[PDB]
C-alpha cells in the first residue's frame, strides 16, 4: 500500500541510483592522506557503531554518517588526532538530519571522553556541512536493501537481519568497499543472505529492477563473502556483537555458508 | 557577505529564522533571505536548516521555491531565495469578497500537485502543506515552500514524527495516532487546500484534535472497516464516535462542478492507500481544459 508508495518506488528508485553516484566518495583516498590510514578508519567506524546502539540511534544514521565521513575526507587532509572529531561532527549531523529525536550536542561531547571541547564539535559541525556544501541526503546501503526486501515472498525476517549485518560490516574496511557502490554492496548483501538462510539466490524481479545480475555482482559478492568468513577474526568487533543480540535474530551467529554457485 | 544585498522590508517568520526582502545591489534581483542563527556554544545549526537546505538543493522544479544561494559566517545563515509576491493565504483573504475565478484555482491545484509529484518522485514528504507555506507571483504560478518540517523517506517508510502538519490540514492517519504515514497526507493537505481556495473558508478549522476528527466525519461521513479497513483497530479510534452521513459535495463545495467534486473526494478518503497520488492527479479530467491564468493583484 501508501507505505511502499507504488505511485513513486521506480522513480525514486532511479533516482538515487543517479544520486548514489554523486555522493559517492573518493575511491583511493586513503593513499592521499598523509597521516590517516584504513585502520584508523576502521576503528572510527566501529566507535561510531558502538555510539548507535549506546543511543539507540538508526541504522540509517550510522550509515549516512559515514557516507559524510568518507566524502569530508575525500576533499580535507585531517590529521589522526582530529579523526574522531569529523567522525563525532559526522555523526551529529547524520543525527540531526535522519533522527526523530537526535541526542544533545553535550552528549557527542561526553562520548569522545573530552577529547574534544563543545566549541570544536561545533565548529567541525559547520565545516563539515561546508565541504559536503549540506548535500546529505545520501542514499545508504539500507535504503536501497529495504526496497530490495519488498520483492521477497513471504518476508523473512532473517534474510532481513542477515543483509543489514553484512552491509555494515562493509562501512568498516574502506578497502575493499570504496569501490562500491551502495546498490551494489546491498544486493551483494541481500543475495549473501538469502542464499545462506533459505538457499534461493538473487531473484528475476531484482534483476528486472536493477540491471545487476549475479555476473556484475560476482567481485563484490566474492569480497563480502571473505569478509563474513574473516568476520569472527576481524579486530573490530562491534557489529559482529550488535547483531548477536535477539533484536536482529541473533544472524551474527549463524554459521557463513561456504561456498556459492559460480 | 551580505554587502551585496540590501534589505527592503521584513515579510514575516516561517517554522524557524526570520524572512526579510532584499535587493542585490548588483544585479538588481530581488530575493528573500531567510537568516537563522547559528547556536554556536550550544546546539549549532538547527536540524530544520539541515533538513531544508539539502532538501531543497536536489529539488529543483518550477513548482517548488528556488534557493538560489547559502551564505555562511561564523554567527549566521542566510538562505538567498528567489522572491514571490505573497502567500496563498494572503491571497486568498484579499479575495475574500471577490472571489478566486475558477481557471485560477485549477491552475494552482494543478501546479501544487506538479511540485508534490516532483517531491515525492524524489523521496521527500512535504509535512507543513497550508496556504501560508505556498507562494504565488504576478504571472500565474504557485510554488511549495518551507521545508523545514520536510523529510527524505526510504522505500519502504519508517516511524518518523508524529507533531506534523498544522492542525486543520492534517490527515485522519496522523490524528488516529496510526505508527505509519507516508505521502497520502501531503495529498490530504492539498484536499483541503482545494477546497479553501474554492470556499476562502478553511474546510476542517479544528480547535482540538477530537474536535478535528469530528469536522472530517460530520463531513465525509464516520469511517467504518467498509469505507476504510483497519480504521476500527487504530491506536486512537474510540468506538463511541457518533456515527454520521457522508454531506453532498454540492453542500460542501457548491461552486464545484462535478470534476472538482470527483477530484476532491478522491484526494480526501479515508484509507491512505486509496487516497490519490499527486501523479494520478495530475491526470483526472478536471485538468483537461486547465489554463495558466494571470492573479488579479
Ligand atoms: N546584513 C544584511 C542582512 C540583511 I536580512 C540584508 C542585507 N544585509
Ligand atoms: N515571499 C517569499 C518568501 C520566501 I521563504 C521565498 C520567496 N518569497
Ligand atoms: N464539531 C462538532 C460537531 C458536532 I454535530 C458534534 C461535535 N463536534
Amino acid at each position: 500500500g501508501v507505505n511502499e508508495v507504488p505511485d513513486y518506488h521506480e522513480d525514486i528508485h532511479t533516482y538515487l541510483r543517479e544520486m548514489e553516484v554523486k555522493c559517492k566518495p573518493k575511491v583511493g583516498y586513503m593513499k592521499k592522506q598523509p597521516d590517516i590510514t584504513n585502520s584508523m578508519r576502521a576503528i572510527l567506524v566501529d566507535w561510531l557503531v558502538e555510539v548507535g546502539e549506546e543511543y539507540k540511534l538508526q541504522n540509517e544514521t550510522l550509515h549516512l554518517a559515514v557516507n559524510y565521513i568518507d566524502r569530508f575526507l575525500s576533499s580535507m587532509s585531517v590529521l589522526r588526532g582530529k579523526l574522531q572529531l569529523v567522525g563525532t561532527a559526522a555523526m551529529l549531523l547524520a543525527s540531526k538530519f535522519e533522527e526523530i529525536y537526535p541526542p544533545e550536542v553535550a552528549e557527542f561531547v561526553y562520548i569522545t571522553d573530552d577529547t574534544y571541547t563543545k566549541k570544536q564539535v561545533l565548529r567541525m559541525e559547520h565545516l563539515v556541512l561546508k565541504v559536503l556544501a549540506f548535500d546529505l541526503a545520501a542514499p545508504t546501503i539500507n535504503q536501497f536493501l529495504t526496497q530490495y526486501f519488498l520483492h521477497q515472498q513471504p518476508a523473512n525476517c532473517k534474510v532481513e537481519s542477515l543483509a543489514m549485518f553484512l552491509g555494515e560490516l562493509s562501512l568498516i574496511d574502506a578497502d575493499p568497499y570504496l569501490k562500491y557502490l551502495p546498490s551494489v554492496i546491498a544486493a551483494a548483501a541481500f543475495h549473501l543472505a538469502l542464499y545462506t538462510v533459505t538457499g534461493q539466490s538473487w531473484p528475476e524481479s531484482l534483476v528486472q529492477k536493477t540491471g545487476y545480475t549475479l555476473e556484475t555482482l560476482k567481485p563484490c559478492l566474492l569480497d563480502l563473502h571473505q569478509t563474513y568468513l574473516r568476520a569472527p577474526q576481524h579486530a573490530q568487533q562491534s557489529i559482529r556483537e550488535k547483531y548477536k543480540n535477539s533484536k536482529y535474530h541473533g544472524v551474527s551467529l549463524l554459521n557463513p555458508p561456504e561456498t556459492l554457485n559460480v | 557577505s551580505m554587502e551585496n544585498f540590501q534589505k527592503v522590508e521584513k515579510i514575516g517568520e516561517g517554522t524557524y529564522g526570520v524572512v526579510y526582502k532584499a535587493r542585490n545591489k548588483l544585479t538588481g534581483e530581488v530575493v528573500a533571505l531567510k537568516k537563522i542563527r547559528l547556536d554556536t556554544e550550544t546546539e549549532g545549526v538547527p536540524s530544520t536548516a539541515i533538513r531544508e537546505i539539502s532538501l531543497l538543493k536536489e529539488l529543483n522544479h518550477p513548482n517548488i521555491v528556488k534557493l538560489l544561494d547559502v551564505i555562511h559566517t561564523e554567527n549566521k545563515l542566510y538562505l538567498v531565495f528567489e522572491f514571490l509576491h505573497q502567500d496563498l493565504k494572503k491571497f486568498m483573504d484579499a479575495s475574500a469578497l471577490t472571489g478566486i475565478p475558477l481557471p485560477l484555482i485549477k491552475s494552482y491545484l494543478f501546479q501544487l500537485l506538479q511540485g508534490l509529484a516532483f517531491c515525492h518522485s524524489h523521496r521527500v514528504l512535504h509535512r507543513d502543506l497550508k496556504p501560508q507555506n505556498l507562494l504565488i507571483n504576478t504571472e500565474g504560478a504557485i510554488k511549495l515552500a518551507d521545508f523545514g518540517l520536510a523529510r527524505a523517506f526510504g522505500v519502504p517508510v519508517r516511524t518518523y514524527t508524529h507533531e506534523v502538519v498544522t492542525l486543520w490540514y492534517r490527515a485522519p492517519e496522523i490524528l488516529l495516532g496510526c505508527k505509519y504515514y507516508s505521502t497520502a497526507v501531503d495529498i490530504w493537505s492539498l484536499g483541503c487546500i482545494f477546497a479553501e481556495m474554492v470556499t476562502r473558508r478553511a474546510l476542517f478549522p479544528g480547535d482540538s484534535e477530537i474536535d478535528q476528527l469530528f469536522r472530517i466525519f460530520r463531513t465525509l461521513g464516520t469511517p467504518d472497516e467498509v469505507v476504510w479497513p483497519g480504521v476500527t483497530s487504530m491506536p486512537d479510534y474510540k468506538p463511541s464516535f457518533p456515527k454520521w452521513a457522508r454531506q453532498d459535495f454540492s453542500k460542501v463545495v457548491p461552486p464545484l462542478d462535478e470534476d472538482g467534486r470527483s477530484l476532491l473526494s478522491q484526494m480526501l478518503h479515508y484509507d491512505p492507500n486509496k487516497r490519490i497520488s499527486a501523479k494520478a492527479a495530475l491526470a483526472h479530467p478536471f485538468f483537461q481544459d486547465v489554463t495558466k491564468p494571470v492573479p488579479h493583484l
